[PDB]
């Protein structure tokens, strides 16, 4: 047991082992993009990949070519502190190696110089987060990886609502990585169709004349041949034994001396059976079977030279004698069988309106370019660079992987483009499936749909990014001269860096991080979606793919999707899925073999996965691991049903691999109901982060993981013990073992201090460890917001009760004791930004001065003679943080107003107050101010005041840095010398700069000392230049848009308590907003007088099927009560044993578990500081599936001294007599969401219009009123309220003249309205008069 | 148009882009009438723009 | 809100099982001749089934011809 889980360890119910610990939780996303950016010295995807495909670049058959050689990416202009603050793009410099070779004219190929132009810059690419994130303008981002359907053939159905016949139809698609679309499908006559893209649909065979195929080809390639003899006189015919099947008798058919069928009886068995065993070549026919049969090849007539009949032309009995009397002994014919081989093929080639090669190339053409001429170097060009080009076209390694393998191929790799072959091969593979044999896929299998993340689908930005680069440089590699032109002029920046800035910066899959919670960050990072480039539509599709699909099993959760217009359409990895080496998804198992469960895994894909049975997660094995029972309920085959004991082939890995990460985070899921467990895992990632991070009483075990894994806390990179801690920073003194052999010293561990997140929340992290304790690598050091100890804490659990309280929980409506907000204990910090803006308008410069015009003392007394706010002010609404002042001259007043200021003497200022003040209602501490500046503008005095801060505080971090490092390596040094030379007191006399002298004896420990000396001169002079640099960066002209002198940001924390109007719920799917907030007086108590924080509602609990809220609460309950029981003994120092014997009771509870526990733990200075952490009531874990059981919470109930029912007796607070009926208290974790009131309260009496209508319109965040829709005008209407909607949409809003008259009539007193016309119809009616119509208002 | 023409010789150069004051000294004139020269520079923007 | 959509679920699935249900009918009483083609009926299926008018042969070839049609 570790040093971390010493400190507090949870109670684990449950009884299945973990056999696999649950991996990095951010592996996809972290993984993916260490592969884009990295060396790799081959093909495999990557930026190495993309070069590869575009290069080598060659100028038009000039021979004057441009090579690839290599690249290397340039170290971050900013880190990722640094670059958030200003606001830059976290990326960092692409150098890539290029080599121009010119070839003599003319020239057997060589060279008459090449210059190997060193990397030329094309652009900066953004960099992902230690935590997997991006910084696009300061503001950390996300790259959600998508689901698309995979490259590669995909034969489906449009089975039914096609035409209301039934009948089902059958269509082919080729979908590569890159190029164009090439669709097959039939129609209800079964003619073959082809359609580029989408585009008009075209009659199949023109693609094979387009790939130099005639019309004798195209019968020879699809078609089998009848070959027809003239022996003698009139026709003889071969026949295949076969070939009579699935017809009926066409005449006398005879052969061998014994006629085995006459007309009309239907070739079967029988008659197959004996053609077959007989040998029957050879049969004699009449002239009138070719009536219907066509003829394959060309016959021309070999006197006059002229063609009898062309290929695919349908011989008659008078077609025959042409072709008979000619001497021509073949006539080969199609095989027609509209069973077996369906004359499909023939009809399309009548339905071509081309013939030979140019014919359709050119029919190919005016259908993707409709309306300009056709060409011969044209039609011809645009084919093969349509799916035959390895720049246009290209179906990657696993698009021609599923090619392969939907076509039953063996290679697993070949051609990147279709070829001749290609083609043809799976127009034979439709072909197949109309006729019977054979079965479609569906688009929802989790082996037809493929997972792409950010390192891939920034390669295709990248590669799109050199091909509109790539006609730039092969467009200058025509002309350029000599050798004066060199591999950068011809490469501009801006068009690769667009390209890729383009994606991060706004894309579907580019979002801002939802950062409320380490789950809500952690369950961002892992998600999908089918939305966006590449995938389904929301107006696409189609209630399938958003549907759950039973190859989601341990790949998607099931549950985890949000409950919006795209349901299903988005989902969240599951907790043990990973990537296929192909890109598909695939989950762990074990391998089973004969009838032992082995513990070697196996990732299976979806479509591996499929063939084997797979057995279940809550199976019993035991002994060596053989299946206890001689039958387990398994699922094999898409269906779940009992197997037997040596026919499974795997085993699930654990009984948690089906859900997410937020999904696991549910205790006793397995009691709650679908639907509102959904809503659970969607709204726990809604929890604010807490001022104190409570820890759940009710757990499943996962919340240690998701707070490690999520980057919100500090996690120790080496094992060893603390030097310093600091609510700043942590020191770590390495042990040897892990200590790297020079620099020695200690890791240093800066901790996060309070600070702004993505939605206003807080996010400060906390030391979790003492000075001087033991750590060992991989424990936890920090907890970010909302984690305790280690382990993720979204909220804070409180003793809840189920009853009704006088109606204050009515629906869902949540009853509140004061006790809590007294306790500050849901009170949450926010930050927001809050910026000054000095602009250049047309009439001049703003400044950033003090002197505001018509203000008194009052307010310049929270403001510094520069004009900026105090840092550590407290504010209201209304307070001035910036002063600011912007150019308006002669204003013009009016009498009035000039008899005004004559009287009492105000100099009518040149200039408007701007200044940026506090929005009203909003009131916190201001705790940060940030002034940017122009490169070239003077700092004002308070700017130069934080920019001298800056530095000073800057050079203290830095060199505490060196004193710690320092020290930590002198104490190497010290303990070295020791070893053949030690002088323990001899040595720290004198000076300990004064060391270095000291050598040694013939050993390593003379090359020992030398080693420590390197790293000792390069951390004096990397300490140097990490000054310096530093220093600069600060004095820097901060840089700006145009128009802007200079900023002000100020950053204020406001600490929220909680009022009526907060959204709060549990973990299950129970919202509720607390409705009033009742004294700790009112509240019900039990006979120990001890009153209870929430009182819910008990209707809330049944119809909603959520009933492990209830059992959460039960357990709670037991789990507070061995708190309780702890918090007595602690009391009365009982000493080790009594309490000792009290803990060790509980963690073993009526037997099988899996939990295993003391007394190994140091029997004292370890076991005191365990108890401390558990008065506050035990932490349990509830895993998913492999839950407690009733029983256990009962006897845990037991342990605790409460009553088994879960139940007690309540007292009216108000009128103290008892309440009839037990009801049920206990503990239930539960969470603030951010939907706090004070956000969603809006009012606005009368504000800004917008300047195009004359329409209330938000501008000073005073919002716009509430729109009045059409709904809401139709209950108007119901109602006879006819001027109750006259003023709503009139003076209320669109009367540009009747607001005014209406406004000071009300303050006259007068309830009045005078009309008249809406400026929104009389735009109207100017701009239907600025048309050509004429539209008056008549009469009177 | 000369303006374009100098970020380009110097946008791969400088490895970015020259700053404000820098493609001035390039430029014959005052230098600080660039600020002036960009900002009128700049077309109007479709007030029917998406947000 | 939300419990709606359960409420949903239950009405449409209780509706396609009660449908299938129907389907089987219940206390039928009658002979052994198949209506269709008249191959003996077994009182297996006249025990499992009350008032079942088609042979095994005939229970299938239907029931397989409605799929091949799909
Ligand atoms: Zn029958």
């Amino acid at each position: 047991y570790s040093y971390t889980e010493k400190k507090r360890i949870r109670k684990d119910f449950g009884k299945r082992p973990q056999v696999l610990d649950v991996p990095y939780l951010l592996s996809i996303q972290l993984d993916s993009f260490q592969k884009f950016i990295e060396q790799d010295p081959e093909g495999q995807y990557g930026l190495e990949a993309a070069f590869r495909s575009v290069f080598p670049i060659q100028s038009y058959s000039g021979n004057s070519e441009l090579q690839y050689v290599s690249y290397r990416l340039g170290e971050p202009v900013f880190d990722v502190q640094e670059c958030q603050i200003r606001g830059v793009t976290y990326s960092a410099p692409l150098r890539v190696k290029l080599r121009l070779v010119i070839y003599e004219r003319e020239a057997p190929e060589g060279t008459v110089k090449d210059i190997k132009e060193q990397e030329v810059y094309m652009g900066e690419i953004p960099l992902m987060t230690d935590n997997g994130t991006f910084v696009i303008n300061g503001t950390e981002r996300v790259i959600v990886s998508q689901l698309h359907r995979s490259p590669g053939v995909f034969f489906d159905s449009d089975k039914g609502k096609t035409h209301s016949s039934g009948k089902v139809l059958y269509n082919a698609r080729i979908i590569p990585y890159r190029g164009s679309w090439l669709d097959f499908e039939f129609d209800p006559k079964d003619n073959l169709f082809v359609r580029i893209d989408r585009r008009r649909k075209l009659p199949a065979t023109i693609i094979l004349r387009a790939l130099n195929y005639t019309t004798e080809q195209i019968l020879d390639l699809f078609f089998e041949k009848v070959i027809f003899e003239i022996r003698d006189n009139k026709l003889q015919m071969e026949l295949v034994p076969e070939r009579l099947r699935g017809e009926t008798a066409s005449f006398d058919i005879e052969a061998n001396g014994k006629v085995y069928v006459e007309k009309g009886r239907r070739i079967t068995a029988r008659h197959i059976r004996q053609l077959e065993k007989d040998d029957v070549k050879l049969i004699e026919v009449p002239v009138e079977y070719i009536a219907g049969k066509v003829v394959a090849k060309d016959y021309i007539d070999e006197s006059t030279g002229e063609l009898i009949c062309a290929a695919n032309m349908e011989l008659s009995l008078d077609l025959l004698a042409k072709l008979s009397q000619s001497g021509h002994k073949r006539i080969e014919t199609l095989f027609t069988n509209d069973l077996d081989h369906g004359p499909y093929i023939s009809e399309t080639l009548r339905v071509d309106p081309t013939n030979d090669r140019l014919s359709a190339l050119v029919e190919i053409y005016r259908m993707m370019r409709p309306g300009e001429p056709p060409t011969r170097e044209a039609a011809e060009s645009l084919f093969e660079n349509l799916f035959f080009s390895e720049d246009r076209y290209d179906l990657s390694a696993v698009g021609r992987m599923k090619f392969n393998r939907s076509l039953l191929r063996e290679e697993i790799e070949g051609s990147g483009i279709l070829s001749k072959d290609d083609i043809i091969d799976v127009m034979k593979k439709l072909i197949d499936i109309r006729n019977g044999k054979g079965e479609v896929d569906d688009i929802d299998h989790l082996g037809n749909r493929r997972i792409r993340s950010v390192g891939e689908m920034a390669e295709n930005q990248f590669r799109v990014g050199l091909v509109r680069v790539e006609r730039a440089v092969k467009e200058r590699l025509s002309l350029g001269d000599l050798d004066t032109l060199m591999p950068q002029d011809m490469i501009n920046a801006k068009p690769i860096s667009a390209a890729v800035k383009e994606f991060f910066g706004s894309s579907q899959l580019s979002q801002f991080m939802d950062q409320n919670n380490p789950l809500s960050e952690i369950t961002h990072k892992r998600r999908i979606s089918a939305l966006g480039p590449g995938g389904l539509t929301r107006e696409r599709a189609g209630f399938e793919v958003r549907d759950v699909h039973p190859t989601h099993y341990g790949r998607v959760c099931p549950i985890e999707t949000p409950e919006g217009p795209n349901i299903g359409l988005i989902n969240s990895l599951s907790v043990y899925a990973q990537t296929n080496e192909y890109g598909f998804l695939e989950t762990p198992y074990r391998k089973v073999t004969d009838g032992v469960v082995t513990d070697e895994i196996h990732y299976l894909s979806a479509i591996e996965e499929g063939n084997y049975v797979i057995a279940q997660a809550n199976s019993n094995l035991d002994e060596e691991g053989h299946f206890v029972e001689d039958l387990v309920t398994c699922r094999s085959k898409g269906e779940s049903s009992l197997f037997s004991r040596d026919q499974v082939d795997y085993m699930d890995v654990s009984t948690q691999q089906v859900v997410s990460v937020g999904a696991s985070l549910i205790p006793f899921l397995e009691h709650d109901d679908a639907n509102r467990a959904l809503m659970g895992a969607n709204m726990q990632r809604q929890a604010v982060p807490t001022l104190r991070a409570d820890k759940p009483l009710v757990g499943t075990g996962m919340e240690r993981a998701v707070a490690v894994d999520s980057g919100v806390t500090a996690v120790a990179k080496r094992g060893g013990v603390v030097q310093y801690v600091d609510a700043s920073r942590i020191v770590i003194k390495v042990n040897e073992d892990e200590m790297y052999p020079g620099e020695a010293g200690i890791d240093i561990y800066n901790l996060t201090k309070y600070t702004r997140s993505n939605q206003n929340t807080c996010i400060n992290q906390m030391p979790c460890v003492s000075l001087g304790e033991p750590v060992e690598r991989g424990d936890v050091l920090a907890d970010g917001p909302s984690t305790d100890l280690g382990e993720l804490a979204l909220g804070q659990n409180m003793r809840v009760a189920f009853m009704p309280w006088n109606g204050y929980n009515f629906e869902d409506s949540i009853l509140v004791s004061e006790r809590v907000v007294q306790e500050d204990r849901f009170t949450t910090i926010h930050i927001q930004e809050l910026a000054c803006v000095s602009r250049d308008t047309k009439l001049g410069p703003e400044e950033i001065t003090a002197d505001i015009p018509n203000v008194g003392e009052a307010a310049l007394s929270k403001l510094d003679e520069s004009g900026i706010v105090y840092i550590g002010a407290e504010v209201t609404g209304g307070d001035i943080l910036v002063g600011k002042v912007t150019p308006k001259g002669e204003t013009q007043l009016t009498p009035e107003e000039k008899l005004l200021r004559a009287i009492f003497g105000e100099k009518a200022s040149d200039v408007k107050d701007s200044s940026l003040r506090v929005p009203n209602g909003v009131s916190g501490t201001v705790i940060d101010v940030q002034v940017f500046t122009r490169d070239g503008v003077e700092k004002d005095k308070r700017a130069l005041e934080i920019e001298e801060m800056q530095l000073k505080q800057a050079k203290k971090d830095l060199s505490e840095e060196l004193q710690i490092l320092e020290a930590g390596l002198f104490s190497r040094i010290r303990a070295v010398l020791v070893a053949g030379g030690v002088e323990a007191e001899k040595l720290d006399k004198l000076p300990r700069d004064r060391w270095l002298e000291l050598g040694l004896t013939d050993e390593e420990k003379q090359n020992q000392l030398e080693q420590l000396a390197e790293q000792y001169d390069e951390l004096k002079h990397e300490f140097e230049k990490k000054l310096e640099a530093k220093r600069r960066k600060i004095t820097q002209g901060d840089d700006l848009a145009p128009g802007v002198l200079k900023i002000v940001k100020v950053y204020l924390a406001v600490k929220r308590r909680i009022q009526p109007g907060d959204k709060m719920a549990g973990r299950h799917g129970n919202k509720g907003v607390i409705s009033k907030i009742n004294p700790i007086e009112d509240m019900p108590y039990d006979e120990n007088g001890t009153p209870v924080d929430i009182v819910l509602n008990p209707l809330g609990v049944p119809s909603r099927m959520n009933i492990g809220q209830i059992l959460e609460t039960h357990l709670g309950m037991a789990a507070k009560g061995i708190g309780d029981k702890i918090n007595a003994m602690l009391k009365q120092q009982q000493e080790v044993a009594k309490l000792r014997e009290f803990i060790q009771r509980a963690y073993d509870l009526g037997a099988d578990v899996r939990q295993k526990v003391d007394l190994s733990t140091f029997s004292d200075e370890e076991v005191m500081r365990l108890a401390e952490n558990l008065r506050k009531g035990m932490p349990i874990a509830t895993p998913v599936f492999d839950g407690a059981k009733e029983a256990e919470i009962k006897e845990l109930l037991k342990l605790g001294d409460l009553p088994t029912s879960g139940q007690i007796r309540l007292y009216d607070g108000r009128t103290g007599e008892q309440f009839e009926r037990p009801v049920t208290v206990g503990y239930m974790y539960m969470l603030k969401l951010n939907h706090l009131v004070d956000d969603k309260m809006h009012a606005r009496s009368t504000g800004s219009y917008s300047l195009v209508t004359q329409q209330p319109l938000g501008g000073k965040a005073q919002f716009g009123g509430q729109r009045f829709g059409e709904m809401e005008v139709w209950a108007l209407e119901a109602y006879g309220a006819a001027y109750t909607l006259q003023e709503m949409l009139t003076v209320k809003s669109d009367d540009v003249n009747g607001r005014t008259k209406m406004y000071k009539n009300i303050v006259d007193g007068n309830h009045q309205m005078e009309p008249g016309m809406p400026e929104s119809f009389n735009v109207l009616l100017k701009e239907i008069r600025s048309l050509g119509i004429n539209i008056e208002l008549e009469d009177e | 148009n000369k303006l374009n023409r100098i970020s380009r010789q110097m946008l791969q150069e400088m490895g970015r882009e020259p700053t404000p004051e820098e493609l001035a000294e390039r430029m014959l004139m005052p230098e600080d009438k660039i600020r002036k020269v960009l900002k009128i520079a700049k077309e109007p923007i479709s007030m029917e723009t998406p947000i | 809100e939300a419990d709606e959509a359960y409420s949903v679920t239950e009405q449409l699935t209780m509706t396609g099982i009660n449908r299938i249900r129907q389907k089987i009918n219940a206390h039928g009483i009658p002979v052994y001749l198949c209506e269709a083609c008249g191959n003996p009926i077994p009182e297996a299926r006249r025990k499992i089934f009350p008032g079942v008018t088609l042979c095994v042969e005939c229970q299938a070839y239907q029931e397989r011809q409605r799929k091949h049609y799909a």
